[PDB]
């Protein structure tokens, strides 16, 4: 509900609570009521938070050391982490992308959902809700959210909290992995660190250069 | 307070008095900072005249680069020293004192202090105490505090309070024209100034160049002054 | 009614002047459209008049002065000091005639009746607020946030303070246009206002022309530009 979220920014800070300049909590810009733009705007935000995240400690992992598997460093002597990216191979990426989008389809679907017992963000579900991946039959040792245990016996105080916590660290998150990928691609940007370098090509493109593809690779006439 | 001098009385030449009280308040409030800060200022300027360079910058001050504190001390008073820190040195002064500033102008942390209305209004010149509860809670319990750091001041009567108020606008007023005149003789002018007092780096309100992003501006070489 | 309320607006808009019209304005009936209808007419063309000026002046401030935007855009094709009649000069001619259509589209907008009556109010020459712009419920796609107030700093105010600060757009209005025209007229004439001889250099070109010198067809677009 529209009261809702500036007791949860309230949660989140007390001393500045509800803070939208761009307002943003009252555009119906699904034409769905105003609860399913409040739960649209709270998924995206902790989506966007744990990508993020999960993104800086990727590049802060994979800026000096990599994974001694199968020649995996050749693309880790690629200068920059976006630079190794755009070195992987195109099946790699492929693979990574259709994987994210199967979770996402997952995640997305109101019957799997409806089958952990609560419903979609837009209809009254929690904001984000991986859910139990018990849909097929084809056993999974284990999970997304949660794979080893380890949460059963949490309190709802405590799920509270720690939601809280990560709505805040994504909140920072966003912006240090937003500075990282300036400071890499306009030198200069970042003004409290000189150490990161090199190109990142198109931060926002997955395929480069050695992606051949089905054509529409096209590289030529790019900005800034 | 009516007036602190029996001899001058209510002194409002362009008359700025007899307004709206939230305008009189900011007022005073402003008359009250500009008068700590150019206290301060004077301090630090007689300061670095005299030679107070900090026997410090062993490792990780310069940045890779090799800039001693002495080095920056050895420009001048606030000239050339003032504006020969890093971009770093100064973006980060700047926004430890404007985060001073907002923690001053927040009215939630004013309205747990016990303070009146913010922006500097009712009450002008208090700043809230950074501890205890509904505030600074991640981390950082700020040990040491802004005014009265040490309790040198625990104990003092309302009217012995209203009394330092007064001693300390009317030596913030003194010391803002004592400000004025060293900025001035810094850049010549004013009496017979001597006791050499260095140059002058830009003119009075220097400000600090030689960044990157904004600060590609020569326009700072005329417009009379 | 109409004529009452323009005696008082120009009352607090200046007391020692009051209401000054010379040449009957008041009064004419312009389109055989009656008294009221005239009157919403002429406040709103004085309103939408001194609103361009306001606008007109600080953008002409900030184009003298040199104040591009970034990169990529429209401002990398207008050279680096021209004074401000000649950033209407160097700008994509296309660039121009999109500019003055999303103004035709805000006008449309202010005076369509769909947009209007979905705020509850009627049109300016049949009962309605001088100056008003209505809010954009009625667009089709919802747009993120209005144009009187893009945030909501507004709408807590008392009607008397909203009726101050139409008074102080009026004379600001009125002040920003002798102003601009003083820029404008420095610009052909020399010597018409005196502060600003010297200041602002001449121009050749015709101020009341949009397209006389078209701009270049310099398609300023990269990733996708199949438009040539
Ligand atoms: C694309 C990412 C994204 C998205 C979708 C949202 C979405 C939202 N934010 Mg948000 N926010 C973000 C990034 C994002 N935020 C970042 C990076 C910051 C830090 C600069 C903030 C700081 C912030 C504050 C301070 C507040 C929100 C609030 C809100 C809500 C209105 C809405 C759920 C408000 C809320 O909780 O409701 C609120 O008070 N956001
Ligand atoms: C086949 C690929 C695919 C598909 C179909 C989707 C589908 C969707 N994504 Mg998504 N996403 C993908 C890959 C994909 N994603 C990848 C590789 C990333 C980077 C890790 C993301 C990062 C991402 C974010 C950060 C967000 C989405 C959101 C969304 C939803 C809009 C929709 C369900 C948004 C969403 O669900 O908002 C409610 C949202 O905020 N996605
Ligand atoms: C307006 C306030 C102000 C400002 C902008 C500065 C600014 C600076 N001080 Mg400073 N200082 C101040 C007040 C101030 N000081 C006060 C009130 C004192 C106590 C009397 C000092 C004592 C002080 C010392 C002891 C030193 C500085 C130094 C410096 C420089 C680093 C920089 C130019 C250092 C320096 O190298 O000076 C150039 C240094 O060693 N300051
Ligand atoms: C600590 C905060 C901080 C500070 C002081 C600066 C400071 C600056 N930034 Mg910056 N920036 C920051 C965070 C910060 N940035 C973050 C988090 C991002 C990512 C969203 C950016 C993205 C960014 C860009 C994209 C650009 C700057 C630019 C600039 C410079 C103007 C100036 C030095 C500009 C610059 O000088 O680059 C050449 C510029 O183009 N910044
Ligand atoms: C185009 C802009 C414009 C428009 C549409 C209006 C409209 C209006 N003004 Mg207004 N005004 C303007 C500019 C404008 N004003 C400027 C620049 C000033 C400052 C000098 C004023 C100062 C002013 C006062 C003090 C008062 C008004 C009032 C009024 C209202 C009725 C009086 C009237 O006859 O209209 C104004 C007349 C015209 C706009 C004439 C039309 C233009 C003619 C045809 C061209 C003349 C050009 C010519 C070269 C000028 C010679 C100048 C010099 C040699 C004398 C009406 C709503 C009265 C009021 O408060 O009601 C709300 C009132 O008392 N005006
Ligand atoms: C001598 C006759 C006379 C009289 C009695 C008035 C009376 C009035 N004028 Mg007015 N005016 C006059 C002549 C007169 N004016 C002339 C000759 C001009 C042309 C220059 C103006 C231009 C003017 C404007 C543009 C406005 C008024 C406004 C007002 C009203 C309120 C202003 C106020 O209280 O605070 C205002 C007092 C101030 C000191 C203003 C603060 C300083 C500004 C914001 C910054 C400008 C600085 C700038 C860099 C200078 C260059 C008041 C009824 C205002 C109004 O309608 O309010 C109801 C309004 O907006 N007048
Ligand atoms: C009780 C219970 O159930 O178990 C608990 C504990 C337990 C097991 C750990 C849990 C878990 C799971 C996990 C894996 C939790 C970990 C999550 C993770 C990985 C969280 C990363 C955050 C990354 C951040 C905040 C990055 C900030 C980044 C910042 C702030 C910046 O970069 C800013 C900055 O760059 C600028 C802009 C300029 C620079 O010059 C300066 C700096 C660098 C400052 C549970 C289940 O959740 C809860
Ligand atoms: C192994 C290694 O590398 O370790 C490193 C660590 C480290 C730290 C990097 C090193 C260093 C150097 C150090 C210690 C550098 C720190 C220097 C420091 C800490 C300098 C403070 C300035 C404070 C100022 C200017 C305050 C002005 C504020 C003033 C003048 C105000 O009046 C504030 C005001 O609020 C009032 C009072 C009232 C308000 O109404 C109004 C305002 C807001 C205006 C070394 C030596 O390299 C060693
Ligand atoms: C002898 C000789 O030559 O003398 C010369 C001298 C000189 C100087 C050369 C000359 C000139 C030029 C002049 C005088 C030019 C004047 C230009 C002028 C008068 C320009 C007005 C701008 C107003 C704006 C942009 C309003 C913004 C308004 C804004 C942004 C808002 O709406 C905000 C706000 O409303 C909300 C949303 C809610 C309110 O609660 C609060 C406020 C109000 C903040 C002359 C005329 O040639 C004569
Ligand atoms: C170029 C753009 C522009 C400029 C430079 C400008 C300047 C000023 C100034 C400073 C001089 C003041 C003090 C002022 C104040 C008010 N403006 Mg203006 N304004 C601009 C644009 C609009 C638009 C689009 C609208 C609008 C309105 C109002 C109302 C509401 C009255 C009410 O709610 O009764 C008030 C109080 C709205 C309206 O209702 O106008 C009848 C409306 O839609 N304004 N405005
Ligand atoms: C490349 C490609 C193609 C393509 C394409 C596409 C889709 C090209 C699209 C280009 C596009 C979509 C260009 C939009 C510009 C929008 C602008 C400038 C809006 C400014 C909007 C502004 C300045 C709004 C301002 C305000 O709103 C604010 C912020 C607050 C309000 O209160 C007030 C107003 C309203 C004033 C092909 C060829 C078709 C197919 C091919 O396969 C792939």
């Amino acid at each position: 509900a529209m009261s809702a979220l500036p007791e949860l920014s309230k949660k989140l800070n007390p001393v500045l609570g509800y803070w939208d300049p761009l307002n943003l909590a009252e555009l119906n810009f699904w034409g769905a009521g105003d609860d399913a733009t409040v739960g649209f705007l709270r998924h995206a935000e902790i989506k966007h938070g744990r990508v993020a995240m999960a993104a800086f400690v990727g590049y802060c992992v994979q800026s000096n050391v990599h994974f001694p598997w199968a020649p995996f460093n050749s693309i880790p002597t690629n200068i920059a982490p976006a630079e190794q990216w755009a070195q992987l191979p195109e099946a790699a990426k492929w693979q990574i992308i259709l994987f994210v989008g199967f979770l996402e389809v997952y995640s997305e679907h109101s019957f799997i959902l409806e089958k952990y017992g609560q419903k979609h963000y837009m209809k009254g579900g929690k904001p984000g809700f991986f859910p139990d991946f018990d849909t097929m039959v084809h056993p999974v040792p284990l999970n997304l959210w949660d794979p080893l245990k380890a949460y059963k016996g949490a309190s709802a105080e405590r799920k509270a909290d720690g939601l809280l916590k990560e709505v805040n660290n994504g909140r920072l998150a966003m912006i240090g992995i937003m500075g990282f990928c300036a400071e890499a691609r306009v030198p200069g940007a970042v003004p409290a660190l000189s150490n990161i370098a090199h190109y990142a090509g198109d931060p926002m493109a997955p395929f480069a250069a050695n992606f051949h593809l089905p054509g529409f690779a096209s590289x030529x006439x790019x900005x800034x | 307070a009516k007036k602190l001098n029996p001899t001058v009385g209510l002194w409002d030449p362009l008359g700025i008095a007899e307004t709206s009280p939230e305008t009189i308040g900011w007022f005073r409030h402003a008359e009250i900072k500009h008068g700590r800060v150019a206290m301060a200022a004077f301090v630090g300027y007689c300061v670095q005249s005299n030679g107070i360079h900090f026997p410090w910058n062993i490792q990780g001050w310069q940045g890779t680069p090799v800039v001693s504190f002495a080095d920056i001390a050895a420009a001048g008073g606030p000239a050339d020293q003032w504006d020969a820190l890093s971009t770093p040195a100064k973006l980060q002064i700047l926004g430890v004192i404007g985060f001073l500033e907002m923690w001053s102008e927040t009215s939630v942390v004013l309205k747990a202090d016990g303070q009146e209305h913010y922006v500097r209004g009712g009450k002008p010149g208090y700043f809230p105490k950074l501890s205890r509860s509904d505030e600074m809670a991640f981390p950082h319990p700020v040990p040491l505090n802004l005014w009265d750091p040490f309790g040198f001041t625990s104990k003092m009567t309302p009217e012995r309070k209203e009394k330092a108020l007064l001693a300390e606008v009317n030596n913030g007023r003194l010391a803002m024209i004592g400000i004025f005149g060293m900025i001035s003789a810094s850049k010549g002018l004013q009496v017979p100034g001597l006791d050499t007092v260095g140059i002058k780096p830009y003119a009075g309100e220097v400000m600090a160049p030689f960044a990157a992003g904004d600060a590609s501006l020569p326009f700072v070489s005329g417009m009379l002054e | 009614s109409a004529k009452a309320d323009l005696e008082a607006f120009a009352k607090e808009c200046n007391p020692v002047v009051g209401y000054w019209d010379p040449l009957g304005l008041a009064d004419l009936p312009l389109w055989g459209q009656d008294q009221d209808a005239v009157i919403g007419w002429l406040r709103h063309s004085e309103i939408k008049h001194g609103r361009i000026a306001m606008a007109g002046f600080v953008g002409y401030i900030a184009h003298a002065n040199g104040f591009r935007f970034g990169g990529i855009g429209p401002q990398n094709v207008v050279p680096e000091g021209a004074s401000a009649p000649e950033v209407w000069d160097s700008i994509p001619f296309l660039a121009k005639l999109q500019i003055i259509g999303a103004i035709g589209v805000l006008e449309h907008i202010s005076e369509d009746k769909n947009f209007l009556a979905a705020d509850g109010m009627k049109h300016y020459m049949r009962g309605g607020k001088p100056g008003y712009f209505p809010t954009f419920s009625a667009n089709v796609h919802p747009m993120p946030l209005n144009l009187f107030d893009p945030f909501k700093w507004s709408k807590n105010a008392s009607p008397e303070k909203k009726a101050k600060g139409l008074v102080t757009e009026t004379n600001n209005g009125r002040l920003a246009m002798l102003g601009l025209f003083g820029f404008l007229s420095e610009s052909k004439i020399p010597g018409s206002v005196p502060a600003l001889s010297g200041i602002i250099p001449s121009y050749d070109g015709d101020y009341m022309q949009p397209f006389l010198p078209t701009g270049p067809d310099t398609s300023l677009w990269t990733i996708g530009n199949l438009w040539a």
